[PDB]
């Protein structure tokens, strides 16, 4: 019931954010395009469409960010009204705010997961289809085992960071009363741009060929999947 | 059971807040914790409970050490706690937030559950209300699920923080009655709050604690008595 | 005339926009920087845009950053005085609100003969080598004249740099309205909220409803003008609700 | 002077927490607005200050009306809030708050506000701290610069928000010896707090309400003799 609960609650502050989030996203992917259009290609046309094939690349990004958006809002929103200062005063454990955080992150990798498979392969195969080898955005995810910069990793590390990103917010959501509501998610959401930061300074950086996924790319999402573990285990004896 | 406290300390920033205290409470007792709002009376509350970890200090629960276990390992030992502020799960039902707690308590088979939060309504005079939500209720009725639901845990000293919080004194008597009223099933609770003049006509011992250190004791006809609290607190109260 | 509470209610704001706008610009450096250096690589490790574009893209970026640092001050520091209970207490001693009117606009005075001095002198000529310093390893005085080496989309450039002060003043006249109008004692996560919006706002109005002007048919004088006064206007209806 | 009001009424959404409620204040008089919570009384009392704009009230002080008037303009006919807060400007020296105010007064010449000045944190026995700031004077020296300071506007009818609101019952006698002297300078003094034993300790009138208007009118012993308020209100036993 109180997993029912936590899931029925986070899930309407994610399918809000989901059309909030899509605002700054369309507005943002609107100014780029209008550079490319007083002074590119003639605007009597795609401009509305072409922006319509920009939503299954910019769900790479909205789509693991409203899951880890959701969850400081609600935890943050039960916190402050003393809901799970008393959930476990009652008797459970903080399992159960953790076996809440990843059934409802299955519902959101398996969105990922269909949206980098086979669907951004869909868009982009269309998006060059309306302007009328080296690829690895068209190129559908079977055959990216071929040669130098697939970058089948950055089509993997996005829906690893969906499981991952549920882990840091339900122990960084705790909110001091004495730093307030608002100063409680500075050190969530600068841990998350400081992730995002690495994993885009890693692919382009590494896609031409300096470093790669062998000893750089994966283990910057190791060190920070075991401090989603170290962060969450602090109840027991220092090591 | 004989939760006993004893020689609690805590240091903020090498200040000093509490020094070895010593309080007791046996079931079927009303027992207080009070003082000046020098930090005392508050942060050796929250030792008790278990939101504030200790820094030197022993809690036991009749037989055995619990004092290094945080306060979820408690509510299964016993201890049950009462926020100050409304602290009912507002999108669920009284029913529903009724049995969420009872959902987790693992020595009941599951049509033990239904007679036990029907027991509960009828009780506590909630059976009226079985379907509505929160976020619905008044402050009589509120409190009433508040108790009703961290009773449903099994506990033995539910310890209450702040229950008179701003209200009139028309609803004073009846809070004043389900508090009496938990004594009559064996249960030791532990009030602390401001209301002086409600604490101690409902306790039979309180701890005055300020400055630090306890500095009394005993019934509430030997704290009037007393001159040592009269200086620091209750300077001509009655 | 520069009384006690003049020199106090004037200096929290003073300081908060120009603490927040520290806070903008090196977020803004630091997520230009790791940008600047999956290009590295020609010659040029500190000096394609990782190390010299600190003192040299910098005073751009508290152009683009300066409005919506201006809302955000003469809210996040006037809301500070309004949150511990200040701002009704003033009131309540004979200080009116058209007086607290007259002293947050008296800070923006420093802010506004700031903003025309490092949008002439330091930012286009910071901006200018921002570009030779990396191509080599690869205004209002020097944009008046230009207009006439075309025989559109140059004239909305210069005209929207003009009264680009007049953006800042309009913005602490809005963040004024808010704090008499929907103030409700609502605590500070919502004005860190509405802060944002109308802060994000402004920066798609100016930029989208800027050139869409121009595209279709306009004076491009007004084009500029449109990002300042459709804030004004709000600003002006928010002010006369309430009574 | 006298401060009356006129048949105040106010309504947010259908339902009418006031509905005409009258009363008067005289000078050298402490008179409380009491009640229980949600009753008005936090409502009927902002409408004299001038928070809550009131709808259908009328405010007079001796011979002018103010109930069209905000609150800056009702402050300069002789009234005097305190809220319920610390209130304190806090980066601002004690002698600068009770300074910032002496400036708003436009009958004072400049030499003639720093004898007053000196007057005031004499008078108040806080002359000892002058150059503390006021993030740290105390519990009492919160409560204390306060009422030295919006003195310090020269008010007629200060009207208290909860003097007592929480405080230790060895500190219930220093902010009572301060509220009886300050009526003893000809300065009537509206009480409305929540914790029923010291204003009716402190008074000689009061005006309880229930849910939209008065119960009754006078002196604390015509009110525990009282039948009607003794079922809204207080209870069964108050000796
Ligand atoms: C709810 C709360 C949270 C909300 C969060 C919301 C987040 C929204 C995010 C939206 C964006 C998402 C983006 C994304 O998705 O996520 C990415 C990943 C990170 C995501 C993180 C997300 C989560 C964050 C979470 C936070 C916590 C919650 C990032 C991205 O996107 O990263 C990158 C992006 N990033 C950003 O902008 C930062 C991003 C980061 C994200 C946002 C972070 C926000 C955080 C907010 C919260 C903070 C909380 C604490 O923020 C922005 O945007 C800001 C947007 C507004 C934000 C508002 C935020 C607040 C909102 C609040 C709302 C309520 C970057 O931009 C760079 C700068 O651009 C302008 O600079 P300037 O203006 O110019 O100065 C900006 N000006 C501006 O923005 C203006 C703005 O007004 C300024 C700011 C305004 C601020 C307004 C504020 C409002 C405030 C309101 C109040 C607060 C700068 O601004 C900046 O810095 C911005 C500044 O910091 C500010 C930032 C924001 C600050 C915010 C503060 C907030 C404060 C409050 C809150 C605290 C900006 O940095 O571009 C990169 C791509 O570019 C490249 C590349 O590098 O690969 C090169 C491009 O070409 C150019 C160039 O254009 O410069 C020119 C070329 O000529 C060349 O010179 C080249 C290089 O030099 C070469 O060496 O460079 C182009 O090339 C291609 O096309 C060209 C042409 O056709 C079209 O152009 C061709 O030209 P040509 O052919 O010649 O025509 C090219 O040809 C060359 O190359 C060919 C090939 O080689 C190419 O290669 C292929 O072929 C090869 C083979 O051939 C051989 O092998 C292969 O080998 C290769 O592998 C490959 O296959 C050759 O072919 P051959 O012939 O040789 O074969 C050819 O011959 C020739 O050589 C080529 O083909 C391109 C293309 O994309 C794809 O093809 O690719 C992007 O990489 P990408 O990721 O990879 O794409
Ligand atoms: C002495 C003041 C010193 C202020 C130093 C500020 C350093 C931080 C500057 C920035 C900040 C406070 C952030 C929250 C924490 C502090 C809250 C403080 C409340 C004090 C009462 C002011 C604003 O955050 C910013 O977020 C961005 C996107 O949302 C908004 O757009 C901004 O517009 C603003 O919201
Ligand atoms: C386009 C203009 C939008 C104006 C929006 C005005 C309302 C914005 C905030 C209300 C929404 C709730 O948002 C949440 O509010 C709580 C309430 O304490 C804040 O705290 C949180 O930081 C914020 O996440
Ligand atoms: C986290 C930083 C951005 C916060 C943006 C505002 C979030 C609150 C508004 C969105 C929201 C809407 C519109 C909303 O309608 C809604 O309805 C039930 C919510 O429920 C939980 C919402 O969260
Ligand atoms: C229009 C382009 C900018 C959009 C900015 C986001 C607007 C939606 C999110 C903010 C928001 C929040 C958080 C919110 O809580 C809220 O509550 C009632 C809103 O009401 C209208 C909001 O707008």
């Amino acid at each position: 019931i109180i997993i029912r609960y936590l899931v029925r609650e986070t899930l309407k502050s994610q399918l809000a954010i989901l059309f909030i989030l899509l605002l700054i996203f369309f507005c943002q992917k609107l100014v780029r395009i209008l550079g490319a259009a007083v002074d590119g290609d003639i605007p009597a046309n795609l401009v509305l469409s072409l922006l319509g094939l920009g939503v299954p690349e910019m769900a790479q990004l909205i789509l693991p960010l409203s899951l880890f958006l959701g969850l400081l809002m609600t935890l943050g929103k039960l916190y402050t009204e003393s809901e799970i200062t008393v959930m476990h005063a009652c008797g459970l454990s903080k399992a159960v705010l953790v076996k809440a955080a990843m059934i409802l992150a299955v519902f959101t990798a398996i969105v990922a997961a269909v949206n980098v498979m086979w669907a951004g392969p869909w868009s982009s195969r269309h998006q060059d289809e309306v302007l009328a080898d080296q690829m690895d955005m068209r190129t559908l995810w079977n055959t990216d085992t071929d040669r130098a910069r697939a970058e089948l990793n950055w089509r993997i590390t996005l829906v690893v960071t969906v499981f991952m990103m549920a882990l840091m917010v339900v122990p960084l959501s705790v909110v001091n009363p004495r730093q307030g509501r608002v100063l409680s998610m500075l050190p969530a959401m600068l841990l998350y741009l400081l992730f995002f930061l690495i994993q885009t300074s890693l692919k382009s950086n590494g896609g031409k060929g300096k470093l790669d996924p062998t000893l750089w790319m994966w283990t910057v999402n190791l060190i920070y999947l075991a401090l989603a573990i170290v962060l969450n285990l602090w109840d027991t004896v220092p090591v | 059971a004989t939760l006993t406290a004893k020689n609690l300390a805590k240091a903020y920033k090498g200040r000093r807040v509490v020094e070895d205290v010593s309080l007791t409470v046996n079931s079927g007792e009303i027992v207080g914790l009070l003082g000046p709002n020098g930090a005392g009376k508050t942060t050796t509350f929250y030792m008790v409970v278990g939101i504030v970890p200790r820094d030197a200090g022993n809690i036991i629960i009749d037989d055995d050490d619990i004092s290094l276990l945080p306060l979820h390992a408690r509510a299964r030992r016993g201890i049950g706690y009462l926020p100050q502020e409304a602290s009912i799960f507002r999108r669920l039902s009284v029913y529903d937030n009724l049995m969420a707690v009872l959902q987790i308590r693992d020595d009941l088979s599951a049509e033990q559950r239904e007679d036990r939060a029907n027991e509960l309504m009828e009780e506590f005079h909630i059976e009226h209300l079985r379907d509505s939500m929160g976020q619905s209720l008044s402050g009589g009725e509120r409190r009433r699920v508040e108790i009703a639901r961290a009773l449903a845990a099994n506990p033995k000293f539910i310890l209450l923080d702040e229950p008179f919080a701003g209200v009139d004194p028309i609803s004073v008597i009846d809070i004043k009655r389900i508090i009496e009223h938990l004594r009559d099933s064996g249960l030791g609770v532990l009030i602390t709050d401001h209301n002086v003049r409600e604490t101690l006509a409902v306790c039979e011992r309180a701890y005055i604690v300020s400055q630090g250190h306890l500095i009394a004791h005993g019934t509430p006809t030997e704290i009037l008595q007393d001159e040592h609290v009269k200086r620091v607190y209750l300077g001509e109260d009655f | 005339p520069f009384g006690v509470l003049d020199r106090y209610i004037g200096k929290t704001i003073f300081t908060t926009i120009m603490m927040t706008l520290f806070m903008l610009v090196s977020l803004s450096g630091i997520i230009k920087f790791v940008d600047q250096l999956k290009k590295a690589g020609q010659g040029s490790y500190d000096a394609l845009g990782a190390g010299m574009y600190t003192l040299l893209s910098v005073p751009k970026d508290v152009q683009i950053f300066f409005p919506m640092a201006a809302l955000l001050g003469a809210l996040l520091g006037l809301g500070m005085l309004a949150q511990r209970s200040e701002l009704v207490v003033m009131q309540a001693s004979g200080f009116t609100r058209m007086q607290v009117a007259l002293s947050v606009m008296k800070t923006a005075i420093p802010l506004v003969l700031l903003t025309m001095a490092i949008g002439e002198w330091v930012a286009p000529q910071g901006e200018q080598m921002a570009r030779n310093y990396r191509a080599q390893a690869m205004s209002i005085s020097g944009l008046h004249n230009y207009v006439k080496y075309l025989k559109g989309r140059y004239q909305l450039n210069m005209w929207s740099k003009i009264f680009q002060p007049l953006s800042v003043a309009v913005m602490m006249l809005m963040a004024l309205s808010f704090i008499f109008g929907p103030l409700r004692s609502v605590p500070m996560g919502v004005r860190v909220v509405t802060g944002i919006s109308f802060g994000f706002v402004f920066y798609v109005l100016d930029q989208i409803f800027g050139p869409l002007t121009l595209v279709y048919g306009i004076p491009p004088i007004i084009g500029a003008l449109l990002p300042s006064a459709s804030f004004f206007l709000i600003s002006l209806w928010l002010l006369m609700r309430k009574s």
